[PDB]
């Protein structure tokens, strides 16, 4: 649905990725939060603001127009046109560098700190840095998916009803709670805490020192959508958006008429329809 | 005088307080103030007086640029994008810095802080260096929180512009680490939207922003034309209910003011 104005608030926009531009607030149907930059989708074009220093904002010409959806990461941007995935910016851990099987019939991206995926025929592919294991995908995960999300050292996938989640684990953000083994609709991973979207309910585990895990009651029935930051959670609710962690909330502005949510590392973005 | 007018003009835009000191880099000379002496949250601008305290250790030799320093998934903190990409590797002394001064990388600063002992002892650092007045006292994100009238992790912008004059110029570091410190603050990458942004061709500053909750918001900074710094900077301002682009685009048009009629 497209927007008529887009709200972004959160951190301290350090590298301008939380001023949405004026050619992006309004009939913009997606956005994409990266760590220093925002990328935006309207009539199938991307959009962009905040800082290139890796080129993820030097737009490939290919992503003018009939892109279907895009994905943003620390130095790199992702678009999906027409099955295709393309990449641009930093590639310094060959998160640019889509393979082969990623160049048609993808029905979904989404992108990882340095890491980026593709969901294709309920497989996920997986490519770019894997250091912390994020990018060598589970054979569970290589088939039946339906849902798939980037982490900054993770990553997660809902294989009927059910998360699948892998890459680092210190803090238990990859050991998937008996609650989320079926009902699962949306995975969210954040840096050290995870989140699924279970018929309304949001169920997180993971760290809690920051409060990432402690989901207000509000959110527990009736949630449409999730979304995570790095330190910090959202979830929509009858066009309201809620937030926790990290002392996170949710100015006035979006605690009504929000039809779709964004959430970049620091940087939050609701999409007012 | 002018420069005075924007600076009392953004405390009536922002609906703030705003400190402004602007010093003559040779003579130390105070050419312009305002609130010289009430104190301010210093955010990360307190990041290059952290790094001046471990080029001093790197001059006395208790310490390495190069020595490379691992950490684990328990010392990351928010806003910390290059330290949380070195969970394996690590990173160098000389690195953290780069990354605390021009990325603002909190984890860093806080594994700078462990390098010399604590808040206590940056504090320590100023004390020995003639500065009574700046403090740290927490570790981030907790000393950006800028409560009101809390005196936690503050400056003046006297003391915080005097303190950065004597670590660029004076012969506290050695000539070497005084470059390297100027240098990494030139590198700055987050403050673009700040004094750099009424920056005309040929200008050369080096500066480290800052940016905390309840409205705070600031810079120090060495500038001058001609690609050579002449006068130090610092503003700070805190309680503004405005957002982070309205508080640049007044500290910027301050800046616009101090060039117009340098
Ligand atoms: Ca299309
Ligand atoms: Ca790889
Ligand atoms: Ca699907
Ligand atoms: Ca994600
Ligand atoms: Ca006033």
């Amino acid at each position: 649905v497209a927007a008529t104005s887009v709200v972004a608030w959160g951190g301290n926009n350090d590298w301008g990725e939380a001023t949405v531009p004026a050619e992006a607030q309004s009939g913009v149907d997606a956005i994409a939060g990266g760590y220093f930059h925002g990328l935006a989708l309207k009539g199938g074009k991307v959009l962009g603001w905040g800082a290139n220093l890796n080129g993820q904002l030097t737009m490939p010409a290919a992503t003018q127009s009939g892109v279907d959806a895009i994905a943003a990461g620390n130095y790199h941007s992702l678009a999906l046109k027409d099955g295709e995935v393309i990449a641009w910016g930093g590639n310094e851990d060959g998160q640019t560098t889509v393979p082969a099987e990623a160049r048609s019939g993808v029905d979904a991206i989404a992108a990882g700190a340095w890491a980026s995926y593709a969901l294709k025929d309920g497989k996920v592919i997986a490519w770019g840095d894997d250091s912390d294991g994020q990018t060598t995908v589970p054979a569970e995960a290589q088939s039946g998916v339906t849902a798939l999300d980037g982490g900054v050292y993770t990553a997660l996938a809902v294989k009927n009803g059910g998360v699948i989640a892998w890459g680092d684990n210190y803090f238990g953000q990859t050991t998937v709670p008996a609650e989320a083994q079926s009902g699962v609709d949306d995975v969210a991973g954040g840096i050290f805490h995870s989140l699924a979207l279970k018929d309304g309910k949001v169920i997180a585990w993971g760290d809690n020192r920051y409060k990432q895990t402690t989901v207000p009651t509000e959110a527990l029935s009736g949630v449409s959508a999730i979304a995570s930051g790095e330190w910090y959670s959202l979830a929509l609710k009858n066009g309201k958006v809620i937030a926790w962690g990290s002392s996170r909330t949710a100015p006035s502005s979006v605690q009504s008429g929000v039809s779709s949510i964004e959430a970049g590392p620091n940087a939050a973005y609701a999409l007012k329809g | 005088p002018e420069t005075l007018v924007k600076v009392k003009d953004a405390e009536d835009q922002l609906g703030a307080r705003v400190g402004y000191i602007e010093l003559d880099l040779n003579s130390g000379k105070i050419l312009e103030s305002f609130r010289p002496e009430e104190r301010f949250p210093m955010m990360s601008t307190f990041k290059v007086l952290l790094c001046g305290a471990v080029l001093s250790r790197v001059d006395a030799g208790q310490e390495q640029l190069g020595r490379r320093i691992h950490y684990s998934q328990n010392d990351l903190v928010e806003y910390s994008p290059v330290t949380e990409k070195h969970l394996t590797d690590g990173m160098t002394v000389r690195e953290l810095c780069s990354a605390a001064i021009t990325m603002s990388d909190n984890t860093a600063a806080n594994l700078l802080l462990t390098t010399i002992g604590g808040p206590k002892e940056l504090t320590a650092f100023l004390h020995n260096m003639g500065d009574h007045v700046t403090r740290l006292d927490r570790w981030e994100p907790e000393l950006n929180e800028a409560i009101p009238n809390d005196e936690r992790d503050t400056t003046m912008p006297v003391a915080m512009a005097t303190t950065l004059r004597k670590l660029l110029t004076g012969e506290l570091l050695t000539l070497a680490s005084r470059q390297q410190l100027i240098d990494w603050m030139e590198a700055d990458k987050v403050a673009g939207p700040l004094l750099r942004s009424a920056l005309p061709a040929g200008w050369f500053i080096a500066d480290k922003s800052g940016a905390g909750e309840r409205g705070s918001r600031g810079i120090i900074a060495a500038l001058g034309p001609d690609g050579k710094p002449s006068r130090i900077v610092v503003i700070y301002t805190t309680g503004s209910q405005a957002t982070m682009d309205e508080r640049n685009r007044q500290i910027a048009e301050i800046g616009a003011s101090l060039i117009k009629h340098w």
